């Protein structure tokens, strides 16, 4: 079973947005659907729910007016059509039903404020600089907004010893992370590093070869 | 508007029995309340433990139980597993909507006490040349999820410009965390060297670079 969603992104005060759940793997015209949606540090709060046909749906007090909830069982897809938006509707949005895993979730903002593109830069590793035999080379993604930012290595290839930190909240409103590979002393030479950045919201794809210095 | 109470958190050994509780504000839960559990996972998404106050979700351990007693709607575990070590949410069905409780956070026993281990990255030469100066501090593996920074200018403590995350979950149930030093070009290269000092359990471990 899986339930995909899509469609969260920025948008200013007022605007609009229409969140789109793929359901697969289970007879989707048999259950009741949900849209619960949690801000970040907040708790989870549900949002609006729909029956099997679609002739009942109810909403939080809150989003009455403003949401509408639908469903479309020929193509096995809810939908979330967001309307007025507010300030309080940012959150992370999920799809889910009674029984069995939610959506991976997508993130929804209202801000009046302009998405921005990160810069990278990277974090050399020093053959002086070691911990048993181990080295320590990574990227910074400094100064984004929003959430969120993908980085992987070498397009991919590269998994093992990877360590990617979760953002840090500037009090500017800025974000900024860390990504980090731990590899031996002996691969400092021989082997190629390239960390892929990618930040959707801006449309920024960095990539940054990572070398000693 | 009525509210949904949950512990706020309850600990066990592992093969030990749990049993969550989840009550109304308003009064007695029947199954007209249709209560579902729900189960999150750092880095994994929430998932449908319990349907409709007893239903168990496809796939999901027979190890977990979901009941009403006394009025209130309740989850056991019976023979809690490591990877049962998660946060549990109730949600409440009022007749014309759902309500989320707050969450029970269980944590099974078992883990070892693991140090941090420090990288400390001094400012690139291409942040450098945008006027621009950050030490990054990467601090992991640790437990419990629990770590304080203190960055030091030469040997004496600096407090502005320091930008610490909470404390997050790795893959092997360990935490990490990193702290971010901001600083002017001139003060990187003003001083002999920066430090990262995490203190964990008692026992502090350092990291030090400097302007090359
Ligand atoms: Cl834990
Ligand atoms: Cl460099």
């Amino acid at each position: 079973v899986q339930l995909v969603e899509s469609g969260g992104g920025l948008v200013q005060p007022g605007g609009s947005l229409r969140l789109s759940c793929a359901a697969s793997g289970f007879i989707f015209s048999s259950d009741w659907m949900n849209w619960v949606r949690q801000a970040p540090g907040k708790g989870l709060e549900w949002v609006a729910n729909i029956n099997q046909d679609g002739s009942e749906k109810y909403y939080v007090d809150s989003v009455k007016g403003r949401f509408t909830i639908s469903r479309d069982n020929a193509q096995n897809s809810l939908y979330l059509q967001m309307n007025s938006l507010r300030a309080e509707d940012t959150a992370v949005y999920y799809c889910a039903k009674e029984l069995g895993p939610w959506g991976q979730g997508t993130l929804v903002t209202v801000s009046s404020a302009s998405t921005k593109g990160p810069s990278v830069f990277p974090l050399a590793p020093s053959s002086k600089s070691t911990s048993g035999g181990t080295a320590a080379l990574g990227c910074l993604v400094k100064d984004y907004f929003p959430e969120p930012v993908t980085v992987s290595w070498n397009s991919g290839a590269l998994t093992s010893g990877v360590h990617t930190f979760p953002a840090v909240l500037q009090s500017s409103g800025l974000y900024s992370l860390s990504s980090v590979v731990t590899v031996p002393s002996s691969s400092l030479g021989t082997q190629t590093y390239i960390c892929n950045v990618n930040h959707k919201p801006s449309n920024t794809k960095v990539d940054k070869r990572v070398e000693p210095k | 508007q009525a509210v949904v109470i949950q512990e706020s958190a309850l600990t066990t050994s592992p093969g030990g029995t749990v049993i969550l509780t989840c009550r109304s504000s308003t009064g007695t839960i029947t199954t007209s309340n249709y209560a579902n559990w729900v189960q999150k996972k750092p880095n994994h998404v929430f998932t449908g433990l319990i349907g409709a106050t007893s239903i168990r979700a496809p796939g999901v351990p027979v190890r977990f139980s979901g009941f009403l007693i006394g009025g209130k709607a309740a989850l056991t575990i019976t023979g809690a597993q490591t990877e049962d070590d998660a946060m549990y949410f109730c949600a409440l069905w009022y007749n014309t909507h759902y309500v989320f409780g707050g969450g029970t956070k269980v944590t099974v026993l078992g883990q070892p006490k693991a140090a941090p281990s420090v990288t400390l990255f001094p400012p690139s030469s291409e942040e450098l040349q945008a006027n621009k100066a950050t030490l990054v501090c990467l601090i992991s593996d640790f437990y419990p999820g629990a770590v304080t920074v203190a960055w030091k200018a030469d040997s004496s403590p600096v407090k502005a410009g320091v930008e610490t995350t909470t404390p997050s979950k790795q893959s092997n149930n360990k935490y990490a965390a990193s702290s971010y030093l901001s600083l002017t070009p001139e003060q990187w290269k003003s001083h002999r060297s920066y430090s990262c000092q995490v203190t964990h359990e008692g026992s502090t471990v350092e990291k030090t670079v400097a302007p090359t």
